[PDB]
C-alpha cells in the first residue's frame, strides 16, 4: 500500500563524533553523527549543558568522520566519508545554521564495498592533504590547497593501492613545514590466502607503513615499515612540534607502545589496572576511546580501560624520546563508545548505551585520587599502579544527554492519565538498563496550573528592569492569586497590588508601576502596598482595556475612554478630553509606541456594533477616533498590535476581521479560524508578535513579516489562548481550559526507571494489568555471580593485612555501574532479572531470580492454556548460551502462578529442553517453538503438555504472529512462513512460503494473509499472500506488497496507533533508537502530490553524503511503493527561492505544501 | 572484459574455488559488519562488549576468514 | 512515465522475446532494459520478473549484438528488481558442471558483484560451516 | 552505437573536466545516447594536460562543449567507472 | 453579493471561488454551510 512513512522518535545514538573550530569563531563546535543524521552542537561551557545547534540528515551510512582547519583559518571544514562513492568537505555556515558542501570529489562505487574507499579517512596536520583509505587494497590522498578566494581547492588523488594489504587504522602525522606523511596499521593477507595450513596467519603481524606525500614530486611514496609485534587495535598520534614529539602510540591489551619516526624508546606501558578489580583478568584493556588534547605548551591525552574509566596520560616527551607517560585514571565515567576532551573546560564523551556525558573539565587534569602508572616506571610486567575508582574531581558532569540507544523492546498505551498516550521503552545494556515512558501533552514537560478558576491570567510584574514577572496576577470574580514566572505557579499574596476586587488585568506598563484594570478603575500599583486609582470613564466599570507604555484607555461601558498617561512622578494621570464610541467596547489592547513617542500612537477598542475604533493616545488628537475596523459580526474582543501596526477584531463567530491601525481608516480582511467568544490579546511566539483568539482549537492569527496568519496548533482541548513565559521555555503558547493549561513549544517528556539488567522483551499480564519485564544481560556476570566472585575474590586475598582489608571494601564496595562501571566477564554466564512494573510507577513489584548462566527470553504472560482463568506465565530461559560463536546448553521454560493478581512473580514450577523455546504464544493449547520444532503444547502448571511438532523450519523461528487457524512464523533465511494453525486436526501443513531472503526479527499483522518483517540489514519488508490461495496446501508465494530501508537495524514492530485518534499506522523500533510510524495514505490524489513532491525535492535538494535518496531508501532490495518522509520535512525546510522553485513545479504555493506537510503529520 | 573488473573485490572465474568465493564472501560479510554503523551496534550490543573491542573482534575475524584454507 | 504502459507493452515484449528471429528478441531486450532502467522505484518489479523468465533463457546466444543486448537487460533488470534475484537465478549456475555455462554464468556474476558488491552481503545464501571452515556467521544471529 | 574495441582509460578520475566537439555533440559518453545529459564528465589525467587540451573525449576533434553522462548511465552510476576518453589501442 | 444587487464592501473570495463583501460572506457562512454559487463544499469559510 501506498505508505507515507515518518519518524516520530529520531535515533540519538552517536556512533563517532568529532570536535574543534568547526563554528568559525572561538566556540567550540563537536559534531556527532548519531546515525542518518549528524548534530552539531556548539553549547556554552559556563551553562555546561549540551545544546545542539544544529542538526542535518544526509540519508546515508558514514563510514568515517573527521575534521580538519586550513592554515590560518578559524573555521574547520568537515570532510565525511559516507557509504557514497563521493567524498563530500563541506563547510559550516552559521549565517545560515547549516552545513555547506565546499566541494565533493567522487571517487567509486556507492555502498560499503571492501575495495571502496572511505571506510578510514584522515587529514594532515599542517592542512595539506586528505588521505581516504578502503578497509582492504584501496587508499587515497588528495592534496587540499588554499585558492585566491581562501577557498580548499581539491586535487586529483594519488593511487596508493597495494595487493592483499588490510588497514586496521591509519592517522597523518605531524611533520611540521615539510612534507606530508600518514601512517596506518597494515596487515598482509596474502600469504594467509596462499598458505592452506594457517602458519602464515600466525606468523602474520601488523606493521606500521609511514608513507610521506611528496607534494613537491606530485607522488606518495612509502617512506617507512616497521613490524609490530602487538595487533593494532587502535592508533592515536602524540602532538608534535612545540606540544611533543612527532610519533604514534598503539594500544592493545594492557600494552601502550610509543614510537616517533625514527630511533625512539619503545615504551611498552601496561594498562593501570583497578584496585583489585572483579572483572576477570582474561579479558585484555584496551584504549578503545582515545582523546589527544594538546594546551598552548603542553600536550596529554585520554584513554578509556577496560572499565570505562577515563585515564589521563602526560606527555613527557623532554625532547629526545618517549621517556614517560604518567597513566593516572583521571576520572570515573560510563561506558563510551568515543570521548572527546574539548578545550574551555568541555569534555564529550558518546556513550554506547544510556546517556553521553558532557562534563566540566575546571581542574588541570591533576585532580585525581587514583594512583600513577608511568612508562619510565620499571614493573615485572605483570601489573601496573592501581588505579582505584575516583569521583569526578578533575571534570564534573554538567550534561547528561539521554539516549536510548540501544533500544531492545517498546510498548505504546494510553494506559495512565495523561494528554497522550504513555510509549515504554525497555532498553540497555549490561547493568546500564532502564525502562523509558515517554508521553506528550505542543511540548508540556512541566505542567503549570493557575490557582482556582481565574477569570484572567495577567502578569503584574514589580518593576520594568525586572525581566522575569515577580506576580502572575491569576484573577477572578472573587479573589485573585500571585504566581510568579519560576515553573512554580502557585498561590501567594506576594504581589502588593492588593487584588481582592475583581481585576480584569494587571500588566507592568510603568517603570515601576503596574496599571491594572478592574471594577474600580484604572490603578497604578507598585511592588510594595501602595495602589493610585483613578475611576473609568462613566458609572460603569471598564470592560476594555487598552494597555500601553506610557497611555493606558479605559473604555467602560457606551465606549466611553478614559486615558491614563503616564506622569512624571511615575503615577497615572487621567486624560481631561473623553468620548463615547458606537457601542459598548468589549475587549482591547493598544499597539507597541516607539520609544520617541510619549504615549500610544494607536489604542483600539471593539465595540459590540460590529465595529472597532481606534484612536491617537495623545493630548493633541485625544478622543478622536481614526480608524475604523469592519468587523463581520459583533465583535467579543480586540486586539492592536504591531503587524505598521494592526488592530484585529474577532466576534464571538469563527470571523475576526484586521485593518491597519493609523490616524486614517485602513482597509480591514476578514479570516475565520471554535464556536466560542473572542478573547484575543497581545502575546509572543517564535520571534513573531500574535493575537490568539479563544476558541475550541489553539488559533493564534501570527503577524510575522507583516502577514497576519491564522492555524491550528496540536495542543490539547481548551476554550482560551494565550502567551506564557516561564523557567521552562522563553517563549510558549498557553491554551487554557477548564482549570487546564496546555503548554504548546512555540517533544514528548520521557522518563527512565531503571532494572536490573539489560531488558529483553517486556509482556504485560492479562490479570494484573502490569508489565513483567524481563531483563537478560547475556556475555556478563550476573548479581549473584558477581557476588559469589566477590566473595572468592575476597577469601582468595584474605590471607596476607591490609590486603584483606582491600578485598572486603572491593567485595562490599565495587566499581559502581553508575560511576565506574560494574566489572562484569564470562561468556555463558547471564544477569537473568523478572521484574514486575506496575501501570502507575515503574518501580519494580516484584523480582525473581534465575540461574547465574541464564537468559531469559520468552516474555508471555497470559492465561494457562492447560489450567482455567488462571495467569499462569511461562518465561523460557536459554542457559550458558555464548553468542559469537553458538554455544549453548538448552532452555528451560518456567512456569508461574503469577501470585497477588500477577503483582508478585511466583514462579510455580519449570521443565527444560535441549533447543531454546523463546517463542511461546497462545493458539487456541499454546504454540511454543524451541529451536525448529514448534509444538501446541498446554500451559501447564508443571510440565507442557506437547502434542504435535514439525522441524520442517529452516533453521528457527524468532517470532510466531496468529490471528486463527493460522501461525506465522519468521526464520532466519525465510521471512515469514505461515503454517495453517489446524489444532482440532492436530496436523501442521506450511500454508504459504517465501522467495525474498529475510532474517526478519519482528511481527506485525495487518491482516490475516499480511506479514510484516525487519531483515537484520535494517530493511521493513510487508508481503502479504497470494489471492485465493488454499490454506491446506503448501508451495505457494507470498509478494511482497511494500520494502523499504530506514536506515538503521529495526527491532520490532507493532501495527497499532500510536497517538490518539488520526491514523491507525503501524509503529516500528529500531535498534539504533530510532521510531517510525508508517501512515497507509488512503488518498491516490495526496498520494499523487506526495510523490510528485518527493520527485522534485530529490532532484532540487541533493543529499549531503551524496547518495541518492532511492538508493540510500532501496540498499538491500528495491523500493515498492514506500514514501519517505524525511525529504517531505526537509522540503519545508528548504530556502525560500527553492521552495518557490518547487512550489511552481508542483503547480501550487509553499504555504499551502507547508499545511499538507502539518495536515500529513496531524493525519499519524 | 577488463583487468581491474577481474581485479576487483568479489570478482571471480569459471575456475573459482568454492572455499575462495566462501572466504570472499565471509571477507565481504565481515566488511560490511565492520563498515555499517546499525549492523555493528545490532552485532555488539548483543553481547557485553565494547565497539571498538567488536571492531578489533571484527579485524581478528577478517585474518580468521583466511584460517583454514585449503 | 512508463509504469502506466508497461503491463501494456508486457504481452508484446512477452510475445516478441519467443520469436525465431534473433532481431526481436535483441531488440526486445533493449526494451526490457531501457523500461527497467526507466521506472526502478515504483513497484513493477513484477512485470519485470515476467520478462526475465523469457530474457534468461536467451543467454546461451553467441552472436555479439543479441549477446550486448542480453547483457544490458541483465544489467537493467538487475538494477531495477534487485541484486536478490539475479543471485537467485546465478547461484544454481555459478558451479555448473560445464565451462562455457558456468563461465556465462560466473561473467552475469562478476557484473551483478561488481554493481552490488555491498548489497549481496544480506542477500548471501544461508550455507551451513563445513569442514574446510566455518561458514554460518554468528554476529548475524545475535539479538539485542 | 558501440564498437567491441577502443577501452577508454580505467584510471581514476580527478578534476579536469570533459570537452565535447560538434560532430558528436548532445551524445553520451558511455551509451551514446541523448537523454537527460545530468553528470559532469571527469578526464582522470594527461587526457587532458600537454597537447590534448580542451579535446574530444570522443573521436578527436577539437571541442566546444561540456560533456555529460546521461541519466541512465548515471542510474547504475557507471559514472564513478573512470575516465571515458577513447584511446586508440 | 451579486444577487441581491447592493454595494460590496471589504472584497474577499471564499473557498468556492466567490468574490463577494466580507459582510455578506460572513452573513452567507452563518446562514448556509455551502456556498450559493455552485453548492460547492467551502464548510462556511469566511476567509480573504
Ligand atoms: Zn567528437
Ligand atoms: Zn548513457
Ligand atoms: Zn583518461
Amino acid at each position: 500500500m501506498f505508505l507515507y512513512n515518518l519518524t516520530l522518535q529520531r535515533a540519538t545514538g552517536i556512533s563517532f563524533a568529532i570536535h574543534g573550530n568547526f563554528s568559525g569563531t572561538k566556540q567550540q563546535e563537536i559534531v556527532v553523527s548519531r546515525g542518518k543524521i549528524l548534530e552539531l552542537l556548539r553549547p556554552d561551557p559556563n551553562t555546561g549543558k549540551v545544546h545542539t545547534l544544529l542538526t542535518v540528515e544526509v540519508f546515508g551510512v558514514i563510514r568515517s568522520l573527521m575534521a580538519f582547519r586550513l592554515t590560518g583559518g578559524t573555521k574547520d571544514y568537515i570532510v565525511v566519508g559516507s557509504d557514497s562513492g563521493r567524498i563530500v568537505i563541506l563547510e559550516y555556515q552559521p549565517s545560515k545554521n547549516m552545513f555547506e558542501k565546499i566541494h565533493q570529489e567522487t571517487f567509486g562505487k556507492s555502498g560499503c564495498r571492501r575495495i571502496v574507499p572511505g571506510q578510514f579517512l584522515a587529514v594532515d596536520p599542517k592542512g595539506r592533504a586528505v588521505m581516504i583509505s578502503a578497509i582492504e587494497k584501496q587508499k587515497l590522498v588528495y592534496i587540499l590547497n588554499r585558492d585566491a578566494a581562501a577557498r580548499l581547492t581539491i586535487s586529483s588523488p594519488l593511487e596508493a593501492h597495494k595487493a592483499n594489504t588490510l588497514v586496521y587504522h591509519v592517522v597523518g602525522v605531524d611533520v611540521g613545514f615539510e612534507n606530508p606523511m600518514f601512517a596506518c596499521l597494515e596487515m598482509d593477507y596474502e600469504e594467509a590466502d596462499n598458505d592452506p595450513t594457517g602458519e602464515a596467519a600466525a606468523n602474520t603481524q601488523q606493521t606500521l607503513t609511514f608513507y610521506e606525500l611528496d607534494l613537491g614530486l606530485n607522488h606518495v611514496v612509502r617512506k617507512y615499515s616497521e613490524p609490530l609485534e602487538e595487533h593494532g587495535n587502535f592508533l592515536i598520534t602524540v602532538p608534535g612540534g612545540s606540544d611533543g614529539p612527532s610519533g604514534v602510540l598503539i594500544c592493545s591489551e594492557n600494552y601502550i607502545t610509543y614510537k616517533n619516526f625514527g630511533d625512539q624508546p619503545d615504551i611498552r606501558c601496561p594498562i593501570p589496572r583497578r584496585r583489585n578489580d572483579l572483572d576477570d583478568p582474561e579479558r585484555g584493556m584496551i584504549f578503545v576511546c582515545s582523546a589527544t588534547h594538546k594546551t598552548k605548551s603542553m600536550f596529554f591525552f585520554l584513554a578509556q580501560t577496560e572499565q570505562g574509566d577515563i585515564f589521563k596520560i602526560t606527555l613527557e616527551t623532554d625532547e629526545d624520546m618517549v621517556t614517560e607517560i604518567r597513566l593516572k585514571y583521571f576520572d570515573t565515567v560510563p561506558v563510551a563508545a568515543a570521548m572527546c576532551v574539548l578545550k574551555t573546560g568541555f569534555l564529550f564523551v558518546a556513550s554506547e548505551f544510556g546517556n553521553h556525558y558532557l562534563y566540566q573539565i575546571a581542574h588541570l587534569g591533576d585532580d585525581d585520587e587514583e594512583p600513577e602508572f608511568s612508562s619510565a616506571m620499571p614493573l615485572e610486567e605483570g601489573d601496573t599502579f592501581f588505579f582505584q575508582p575516583r569521583p569526578l574531581k578533575n571534570l564534573v558532569l554538567v550534561d547528561e544527554l539521554d539516549s536510548l540507544s540501544p533500544i531492545l523492546f517498546c510498548q505504546i498505551a494510553d494506559l495512565a492519565n495523561e494528554d497522550t498516550p504513555q510509549l515504554y521503552v525497555a532498553c540497555g545494556r549490561g547493568p546500564r538498563s532502564s525502562l523509558r515512558v515517554l508521553r506528550h501533552g505542543v511540548s508540556e514537560m512541566a505542567v503549570s496550573e493557575l490557582p482556582g478558576n481565574p477569570n484572567a491570567v495577567w502578569t503584574v510584574r514589580r518593576h520594568i528592569e525586572d525581566e522575569f514577572d515577580a506576580y502572575i496576577i491569576v484573577s477572578f470574580v472573587n479573589a485573585t492569586l500571585v504566581l510568579s514566572i519560576g515553573e512554580t505557579v502557585e498561590e501567594v499574596t506576594d504581589s502588593g497590588f492588593l487584588g481582592t476586587t475583581p481585576t480584569l488585568s494587571c500588566s507592568l506598563l510603568g517603570d515601576d508601576a503596574l496599571v491594572q484594570v478592574y471594577p474600580d478603575g484604572i490603578r497604578h500599583i507598585r511592588a510594595d502596598k501602595r495602589v493610585n486609582e483613578w475611576k473609568t470613564p462613566g458609572k460603569k466599570t471598564i470592560v476594555k482595556c487598552a494597555v500601553n507604555q506610557r497611555q493606558v484607555v479605559i473604555a467602560l461601558t457606551g465606549g466611553e475612554l478614559v486615558y491614563f498617561e503616564m506622569d512624571p512622578s511615575g503615577q497615572l494621570n487621567e486624560y481631561t478630553e473623553r468620548k463615547e464610541m458606537s457601542a459598548d467596547v468589549v475587549c482591547m489592547s493598544l499597539a507597541n509606541v516607539p520609544p520617541g513617542e510619549q504615549r500610544s500612537r494607536f489604542l483600539a477598542v471593539g465595540l459590540v456594533d460590529n465595529t472597532v475604533r481606534i484612536i491617537s493616545l495623545d493630548p493633541s488628537d485625544c478622543l478622536q477616533p481614526l480608524s475604523m475596523q469592519a468587523l463581520p459580526a459583533q465583535p467579543e474582543s480586540l486586539c492592536i498590535v504591531e503587524m505598521f501596526l494592526y488592530l484585529n477584531i474577532g466576534l464571538q463567530n469563527g470571523v475576526l476581521l484586521r485593518t491597519v491601525l493609523d490616524p486614517v481608516t485602513g482597509d480591514l480582511s476578514d479570516t475565520r479560524t471554535g464556536s466560542r467568544p473572542v478573547k484575543l490579546f497581545r502575546v509572543r511566539m517564535q520571534g513573531q508578535e500574535a493575537v490568539l483568539a479563544m476558541s475550541s482549537r489553539s488559533w493564534l492569527s501570527y503577524s510575522y513579516q507583516s502577514r497576519f496568519h491564522l492555524t491550528p496548533l496540536s495542543y490539547e482541548t481548551l476554550e482560551f489562548a494565550s502567551g506564557f513565559a516561564s523557567e521552562q521555555c522563553p517563549e510558549g503558547i498557553v491554551a487554557i481550559s477548564t482549570n487546564t493549561l496546555r503548554i504548546l513549544a512555540l517533544v514528548f517528556n520521557q522518563v527512565a526507571f531503571p532494572l536490573q539488567y539489560t531488558p529483553r522483551k517486556f509482556v504485560i499480564h492479562p490479570e494484573s494489568n502490569n508489565l513483567i519485564i524481563i531483563e537478560t544481560d547475556h556475555n556478563a556476570y550476573t548479581e549473584a555471580t558477581k557476588a559469589q566472585r566477590k566473595q572468592q575474590m575476597a577469601e582468595e586475598m584474605v590471607e596476607a593485612e591490609l590486603a584483606a582489608e582491600m578485598a572486603a571494601a572491593f567485595l562490599n564496595e565495587n566499581l559502581p555501574e553508575s560511576i565506574f562501571g560494574a566489572p562484569k566477564a564470562g561468556n555463558g554466564q547471564w544477569a537473568s532479572v523478572i521484574r514486575v512494573m506496575n501501570p502507575i510507577q515503574g518501580n519494580t513489584l516484584d523480582l525473581v531470580q534465575l540461574e547465574q548462566n541464564e537468559a531469559a527470553f520468552s516474555v508471555a504472560v497470559c492465561r494457562f492454556s492447560n489450567t482455567g482463568e488462571d495467569w499462569y506465565v511461562l518465561v523460557g530461559v536459554a542457559k550458558d548460551l555464548i553468542l559469537n560463536p553458538r554455544s549453548v546448553a538448552g532452555g528451560f521454560v518456567y512456569t508461574y502462578k503469577l501470585v497477588n493478581n500477577g503483582e508478585k512473580l511466583e514462579f510455580l514450577h519449570k521443565t527444560p529442553v535441549e533447543e531454546v523455546p523463546a517463542a511461546i504464544a497462545p493458539f487456541q493449547r499454546v504454540l511454543i517453538g524451541v529451536g525448529k520444532l514448534l509444538r501446541v503444547y498446554d500451559l501447564g502448571k508443571k510440565k507442557l503438555l506437547r502434542k504435535c511438532e514439525n522441524k520442517h523450519i529452516a533453521n528457527y523461528i524468532s517470532g510466531i504472529q496468529t490471528i486463527g487457524h493460522r501461525v506465522i512464523v519468521s526464520d532466519v533465511q525465510e521471512s515469514f512462513i505461515w503454517v495453517r494453525y489446524k489444532r482440532n486436526e492436530n496436523q501442521l501443513i506450511i500454508f504459504a512460503d517465501d522467495t525474498y531472503p529475510r532474517w526478519v526479527t519482528t511481527a506485525s499483522l495487518l491482516d490475516y494473509d499480511t506479514v510484516a518483517g525487519a531483515d537484520k540489514f535494517g530493511n521493513i519488508c510487508v508481503v502479504r499472500l497470494p489471492p485465493n490461495t488454499n490454506d491446506e496446501v503448501d508451495s505457494q508465494k507470498a509478494e511482497v506488497i511494500m520494502n523499504y530501508h530506514v536506515g538503521e537495524t529495526v527491532l520490532s514492530l507493532q501495527k497499532t496507533t500510536l497517538i490518539p485518534g488520526g491514523s491507525e499506522s503501524l509503529v516500528y523500533t529500531t535498534l539504533s533508537g530510532g521510531i517510525g510510524i508508517l501512515v497507509p495514505f488512503t488518498s491516490h490524489e495526496d498520494h499523487d502530490f506526495f510523490q510528485h513532491v518527493e520527485m522534485h525535492l530529490r532532484s532540487e535538494h541533493p543529499p549531503l553524503c551524496g547518495r541518492d535518496h532511492l538508493s540510500f531508501r532501496s540498499y538491500y532490495f528495491p523500493v515498492k511503493n514506500v514514501i519517505d518522509g524525511d525529504l517531505c520535512e526537509q522540503f519545508n525546510s528548504m530556502e525560500p527561492n527553492k521552495q518557490k522553485n518547487v512550489s511552481e513545479e508542483l503547480d501550487r504555493t509553499p504555504p499551502e505544501v507547508s499545511k499538507k506537510l502539518e495536515d500529513i503529520r496531524t493525519r499519524y | 572484459l577488463e583487468h581491474l573488473q577481474s581485479k576487483y573485490i568479489g570478482t571471480g572465474h569459471a575456475d573459482t574455488t568454492k572455499w575462495e568465493w566462501l572466504v570472499n564472501q565471509h571477507r565481504d560479510s565481515y566488511c560490511s559488519y565492520m563498515g555499517h554503523f546499525d549492523l555493528l551496534n545490532y552485532f555488539a550490543i548483543a553481547e557485553n562488549e565494547s565497539k571498538a573491542r567488536v571492531r578489533f573482534n571484527l579485524m581478528e575475524k577478517m585474518l580468521q576468514p583466511c584460517g583454514p584454507p585449503a | 512515465m512508463g509504469k502506466d504502459y508497461i503491463y501494456a507493452v508486457t504481452p508484446l515484449l512477452e510475445d516478441a522475446l519467443m520469436d525465431r528471429d534473433l532481431v526481436h528478441r535483441q531488440t526486445a531486450s533493449a526494451v526490457v532494459q531501457h523500461m527497467s532502467l526507466g521506472v526502478y522505484g515504483f513497484g513493477c518489479e513484477d512485470s519485470l520478473n515476467h520478462l526475465l523468465n523469457y530474457v534468461w533463457p536467451n543467454v546461451f546466444e553467441t552472436s555479439p549484438h543479441v549477446i550486448q543486448a542480453v547483457m544490458g537487460a541483465l544489467e537493467g533488470l538487475r538494477v531495477a528488481i534487485g541484486p536478490c534475484r539475479m543471485l537467485q537465478y546465478c547461484l544454481q549456475g555459478l558451479f555448473h558442471p560445464a565451462r562455457k555455462v558456468r563461465d556465462v554464468y560466473w561473467k552475469i556474476y562478476n557484473s551483478i558483484y561488481i554493481g552490488s558488491q555491498d548489497a549481496l552481503i544480506a542477500h548471501y545464501p544461508r550455507i551451513y560451516n563445513d569442514d574446510k571452515n566455518t561458514y554460518i556467521r554468528y554476529e548475524l544471529d545475535y539479538i539485542l | 552505437k558501440h564498437h567491441p574495441d577502443l577501452i577508454f582509460c580505467r584510471k581514476q578520475a580527478g578534476v579536469a573536466i570533459g570537452r565535447l566537439c560538434e560532430k558528436c555533440d548532445g551524445k553520451c559518453v558511455i551509451c551514446d545516447s541523448y537523454v537527460r545529459p545530468c553528470t559532469l564528465v571527469r578526464i582522470c589525467d594527461e587526457c587532458n594536460y600537454g597537447s590534448y587540451q580542451g579535446r574530444c573525449v570522443i573521436c578527436g576533434g577539437p571541442g566546444v562543449s561540456d560533456a555529460y553522462y546521461c541519466k541512465e548511465c548515471t542510474i547504475q552510476e557507471k559514472d564513478r567507472d573512470g575516465c571515458p576518453k577513447i584511446v586508440n589501442l | 453579493c451579486f444577487i441581491c444587487r447592493q454595494s460590496f464592501q471589504n472584497p474577499v473570495v471564499t473557498k468556492c471561488r466567490h468574490y463577494f463583501c466580507e459582510s455578506c460572506a460572513l452573513q452567507h457562512f452563518r446562514t448556509t454551510p455551502r456556498c450559493y454559487v455552485c453548492d460547492q463544499q467551502t464548510n462556511g469559510v469566511f476567509n480573504p
